[PDB]
RNA sequence: AGGGCUACACACGUGCUACAAUGGCGCAUACAAAGAGAAGCGACCUCGCGAGAGCAAGCGGACCUCAUAAAGUGCGUCGUAGUCCGGAUUGGAGUCUGCAACUCGACUCCAUGAAGUCGGAAUCGCUAGUAAUCGUGGAUCAGAAUGCCACGGUGAAUACGU
RNA sequence: CGCGGGGUGGAGCAGCCUGGUAGCUCGUCGGGCUCAUAACCCGAAGAUCGUCGGUUCAAAUCCGGCCCCCGCAACCA
RNA sequence: CCUCCUAAAGAGUAACGGAGGAGCACGAAGGUUGGCUAAUCCUGGUCGGACAUCAGGAGGUUAGUGCAAUGGCAUAAGCCA
């Protein structure tokens, strides 16, 4: 197990777990369980095969992670491209969002360096 | 991201010269300060652009372009530096 | 043939017509005929008339005006 | 195993008349699957080279058997022949039963831009592929809960044209690369 | 052309700074032309300029040594410090930035 | 009219925020001061997940709203796992003022996701309703603060010696 | 167209006893620090280990050619 | 003292004559029996690196040879059990 990548926690609460099926953070986790029809909390331990699954399904409804993500790396590829603010940013690695550059960032320059503009 | 208000802004000082472009075809490019602007459906399958502070920088606007603001097409920025940019390119 | 796992189909292979947690006919896209495309175009594919969550219907009579409250 | 069953009962009878050959001998055919695990660097932890034989292990009822550096370029202790991978080389029931495991069991191993590719056949009837995870086959559906190494994949068949290749086991429902 | 200062930073500090020119060739036998930037009111009361004074002392340095001709010469910027400078500093200042620059760039 | 003041492998001064457990999260729940509002502030009620919008009592504020102030108190849950913490970054969508939110504003929702494990040579504020620590309001202000000015909540440790 | 020793990051020096880069110390750079800098203190970077070729899984390290530095040999009569 | 060349097609053979090696190693690097066959380049894939591996093709022995080099080596005098 599978529901999720292969995964699935465990002893976590679940609204916690299913999240790392992607796409799914607590709004959804809570909802997509529900729905399903079970629950949010109960472990993971705690729910059947049969729950799990009805789950899953009852996911779906969801995208697979890869896809979001991709969705995600054909959104930033798409803007820079289109050429616009961001993909000039992409792309750059610089922040697009409108932080900032003079300090901070870093998330992004990376750690750090003396300049050599 | 993020947004902005819905029903967005096209623009007069853009729409003025749109309207002439779509009937004149494209044969040079319209462009303008105006950006922001809203691209509409629309100035779609024609060369816009604006200036930016800066020159005016020329673009075919597809659509893609659509609801996207013409200061976007564009740059007013440069610098630099570290990045920035392409490796790749020689000049 | 210096067998060290023994290979068995009757508890993988029975049942393989739906997708459940144990298995699944086929993965994603080829049989599964799935869509991984991406598209832009915004707000123009719709009505360009919208509006924000409020307590009144399209195209209404009046406005309540704030200074009249006094 | 089903899967050449199917290919000889039904997919070899329309090649014989798709490529309209002379005789039924000219049909292709995959010969072996000769696999690698060619994980590399191994030879400065022994442990790494372990667990990629006890992957291995669980792929096949075949006892896992060490590849090595040929060319040697890294360098570590030893001279030359230090060992890189662990290999296992499948044929027959051994092969075609492992393919079988592919899209029914092993699905969130293998992908739509992970399947099979048009593109890499080649006139010699040979192949060659990477799968980026350890895919095993027990007795029953079951899953190690462990991942970080990999598998690399070489094959061997008697098709005289990569367009013979690209016919060769394509009715069934795994996946081709786009 | 590029620009020219006589600021330090080791001692307590600063002896400050500063100015900024164009030199540039002419055509042969066009001779020796003057322009300014921040003269229009800043340098600027008798330092307008320095500066001039500045370039006809100037005349007596170089790389060979004397005279000049290429040539115009412009007074694009510079900073007087006001508790130490003086028509300058001028600048004094003014041909040391254009013997350096144009030793630096060649005569 | 458009651009720039906001660019960018840097460094610093001053400020914010986190690393959690005498903390976070979901539910139940107690006790404030102060201040603004005549093209302005605003409950009940209605619409939406929500910013917000609609509808509309009241008022020029000892007459109203922000507002169940939060920390705190009751109950369940987490066991140090980079988390049930942090949530920079980054994709998508919605709301707002305004001629207009592209570079370059604010607010809301869904999703994604990184440094951070309490931090060097070192250093600063404070003697009690103080510091530490929790929340609130206003000027300025089409719109728009983690700064500034003012407010109330909880509320220490230690003071030999010179 | 001899012989012996030498050739290391900005600078001095260790090494090799046939190898697995980058040591020690001054300098440099940023930081703590000072009114500021020397300087103390904290931390980080560097480099075709003369060079081209040879041996080797691996060469600054072993080996040949070559360029450069210093010393020795460099007439008895 | 060994190998190639000096060396002149029976044979021997010089000069601080030109090049390279030898001061030991191996109980497996020995006997015997069965079988097997390369450097290098191209082709194909990716965690798989770098130019690194498995497989196939071309190459058709160049490789390998306990220790530089010639001669020799597939019926192997190479390699594995």
């Amino acid at each position: 197990a599978r529901i999720a990548g292969i995964n699935i926690p465990d002893h976590k609460h679940a609204v916690i777990a299913l999240t790392s099926i992607y796409g799914v953070g607590k709004t959804r986790s809570k909802a997509i369980l529900a729905a399903a029809g079970i629950a949010e909390d109960v472990k993971i331990s705690e729910l059947s095969e049969g729950q799990i699954d009805t789950l899953r399904d009852e996911v779906a409804k969801f995208v697979v992670e890869g896809d979001l993500r991709r969705e995600i790396s054909m959104s930033i590829k798409r803007l820079m491209d289109l050429g616009c603010y961001r993909g000039l940013r992409h792309r750059r690695g610089l922040p697009v969002r409108g932080q900032r550059t003079k300090t901070n960032a870093r998330t992004r320059k990376g750690p750090r360096k003396p300049i050599k503009k | 991201p993020r947004s902005l208000k819905k029903g967005p802004f096209i623009d007069l000082h853009l729409l003025k010269k749109v309207e002439k472009a779509v009937e004149s075809g494209d044969k040079k490019p319209l462009r303008t300060w105006s950006r922001r602007s809203t691209i509409f459906p629309n100035m779609i399958g024609l060369t816009i652009a604006v200036h930016n502070g800066r020159q005016h920088v020329p673009v075919f606007v597809t659509d893609e372009m659509v609801g996207h603001k013409l200061g976007e097409f564009a740059p007013t920025r440069t610098y630099r530096g570290h990045a920035a940019d392409k490796k790749a390119k020689k000049k | 043939m210096k067998k060290d796992i023994h290979p068995k189909y009757e508890e993988i292979t029975a049942s393989c017509s739906c997708g459940n947690v144990m298995k699944i006919r086929s993965t994603v896209g080829h049989d599964l005929n799935l869509d991984v495309c991406s598209k832009c175009h915004p707000f123009f594919t719709g009505k360009q008339r919208d509006v924000a969550t409020g307590g009144r219907v399209d195209r209404f009579n009046k406005r309540f005006n704030i200074p009249g409250s006094k | 195993a089903k899967l050449h069953d199917y290919y000889k009962d039904e997919v070899v009878k329309k090649l014989m008349t798709e490529f309209n050959y002379n005789s039924v001998m000219q049909v292709p055919r995959v010969e072996k699957i000769t696999l690698n695990m060619g994980v590399g660097e191994a030879i400065a932890d022994k442990k790494l080279l372990d667990n990629a034989a006890a992957d291995l292990a669980a792929i096949s009822g075949q006892k896992p058997l060490i590849t090595k550096a040929r060319k040697s370029v890294a360098g570590f202790k030893i001279r030359q022949g230090y060992p890189i991978g662990c290999k296992v080389t499948l044929r027959g029931e051994r092969m075609w039963e492992f393919f079988e495991r592919l899209i029914t069991i092993a699905v969130p191993r293998i992908r739509d831009f992970r399947g099979l590719s048009a593109k890499s056949f080649d006139g010699r009837g040979n192949y060659s592929m990477g799968v980026r995870e350890q895919i095993i086959f027990p007795e029953i559906d079951y899953d190690k809960v462990d991942r970080v190494r990999g598998l690399d994949i070489t094959i061997t068949t008697t098709a005289k044209s990569d367009e013979e290749g690209r016919a060769l086991l394509a009715a069934f429902d795994f996946p081709f690369r786009k | 052309k590029a620009e020219y200062t006589i600021h330090i930073e080791v001692p307590p500090n600063p002896f400050w700074a500063s100015v900024g020119l164009s030199i540039e060739p002419l055509p042969i036998g066009s001779g020796v032309q003057y322009e300014s930037r921040v003269s229009l009111g800043y340098l600027n009361q008798s330092f307008q300029n320095a500066v001039m004074e500045g370039v006809l002392y100037g005349c007596e340095q170089g790389l060979y040594g004397w005279k000049v001709t290429d040539c115009k010469i412009c007074f694009e910027y510079g900073l007087y410090y006001s508790p130490v400078s003086t028509p300058a500093d001028f600048r004094l200042l003014s041909p040391i930035v254009l013997e350096q620059a144009l030793k630096k760039a060649g005569t």
